[PDB]
């Protein structure tokens, strides 16, 4: 989708907010929402595509000043109700518990093993997205490609500022998670992965840097020979 | 950025500490979540997940020409020979400063970062500001947020993070370091060293 989350390129944004020192986690809710990831994961909520996708159909205004973790928090919501595992009422009669009563407890609950298992094994193991594809990588090193203009409305890792500019292809990686499909919820559909190199003066006009290049990783339905 | 239209932290923080509790509370009992699942991710990468360990492979690859040569063809697997890997670095690619290129990391879509090298983002990396800016005004940029200023004939290659491949940068050995061990040169490497934000520590 046309969000305004794809920023790279966009003017007016203002100076980097950078302290000299910061914690990891600011706040105890950040330690919550960070954890809620591999818990909503394993619970079939979304994959990391559909994850990134219901950040991205935030409300503009509040994904570019609200703190980090909301955006999680903002999209484990979205899942839970696309899914119907949260019910929007009742989140909605907590909120207010919890902000009536911030020191009220937590429900009793039992703690689980196999969840600390699966953050030990998801943390040090990790959670891979290259696949093994039947077809041969269309592309090659040295490659000269055209972006492709498409403007799916749906997830899709196609950053504006790259959408039918010219390239060279640097490496192939091998097939991975297709976004548009996994992201929109209609699979892995693995594709083959490129690195392509855009150089400043393609991607910004006579605006852009003389001696600089932007690396960009493209799947291979978004690039076409040239 | 001033917004006549916005809150103050305060009152953002007490909304979103309640909303967040609210979430809890649901996903809790619903047995996905649990207080030790909480307490353990923190944990992690509070004290276990960090760039000291971007560090040990850096210092590596800078006293051992052969391991460098395979963490620049295959990082993942480099990493891997010193225990380093998993989350969200399932591929890594490394990429090595010279003294006529140098080197830059962002994912101008959200946030994407190499965790297991790096541990989480700080958040500068995660924000609209950077993000937005690297891509087309590199070189001001490292120079008026970072102090760092890269001559205009030297090229600055920017790498934006589209894909699961995560990209690291390998900073240049700083001057003056000949024979020094694994452990003196660790202290000169730094998370904003292989973000390619700043360059190693000199001296
Ligand atoms: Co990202």
């Amino acid at each position: 989708m046309n969000g305004v989350y794809d920023v790279g390129g966009t003017d007016g944004l203002g100076p980097i907010n950078r302290p000299a020192d910061e914690p990891v986690f600011r706040a105890e809710w950040e330690k919550v929402a960070f954890a809620m990831f591999p818990a909503t994961f394993r619970a079939g909520f979304m994959g990391l595509d559909e994850f990134r996708f219901g950040i991205e159909q935030m409300n503009p205004a509040e994904y570019l000043e609200s703190p980090y973790y909301w955006h999680w928090i903002r999209t484990y919501i979205h899942h839970g109700v696309r899914t119907g595992k949260i019910d929007l009422e009742e989140l909605e009669r907590r909120t207010q518990y919890y902000r009536e009563n911030p020191d009220a407890p937590l429900p009793e609950h039992e703690q689980k093993p196999e969840l600390i298992e699966f953050v030990n094994q998801a943390v040090y193991g990790g959670l891979p997205a290259s696949r093994e594809v039947d077809r041969p990588p269309k592309f090659k090193e040295g490659d000269v490609v055209r972006f492709s203009t498409a403007s799916p409305k749906g997830h899709a890792r196609r950053a504006r500022y790259v959408r039918g500019k010219t390239g060279t292809v640097v490496k192939h990686h091998g097939a991975y998670i297709y976004p548009d499909t996994a992201g929109n919820g209609l699979g892995e559909c693995p594709e083959h992965l490129y690195t392509v190199r855009f150089t400043a003066q393609e991607l910004w006009g006579p605006e852009g840097d003389p001696n600089s290049s932007v690396y960009y990783d493209c799947w291979e339905p978004y690039i076409e020979l040239v | 950025t001033e917004n006549i239209l916005r809150k103050s932290d305060e009152e953002i923080q007490k909304e979103i500490t309640a909303r967040v509790k609210a979430l809890e509370s649901m996903l809790i009992e619903q047995g996905i979540l649990t207080t030790s699942m909480i307490d353990r991710m923190a944990e992690i990468y509070e004290n276990e997940v960090g760039p000291h360990l971007g560090a040990k492979v850096v210092v590596k690859a800078w006293t051992d020409p052969e391991f460098k040569k395979r963490l620049l063809a295959d990082g993942t697997e480099a990493c891997k020979e010193l225990g380093i890997g998993g989350l969200q670095g399932e591929d890594m690619m490394w990429v090595e400063n010279t003294d006529e290129v140098h080197h830059v990391v962002v994912c101008t879509l959200c946030s994407c970062y190499p965790w297991p090298v790096l541990g989480l983002p700080p958040n500068w990396f995660k924000e609209p500001q950077y993000r937005s800016r690297v891509v087309r005004e590199p070189r001001q940029l490292l120079k008026e947020e970072f102090g760092f200023e890269v001559p205009p004939s030297k090229e600055i290659k920017v790498w934006d993070s589209s894909s699961e491949m995560r990209f690291v940068v390998l900073p240049q050995r700083p001057a003056g370091t000949d024979g020094w061990s694994e452990e003196e040169l660790a202290t000169l490497v730094t998370r904003e060293s292989m973000i390619g934000v700043e360059p190693a520590k000199a001296v």
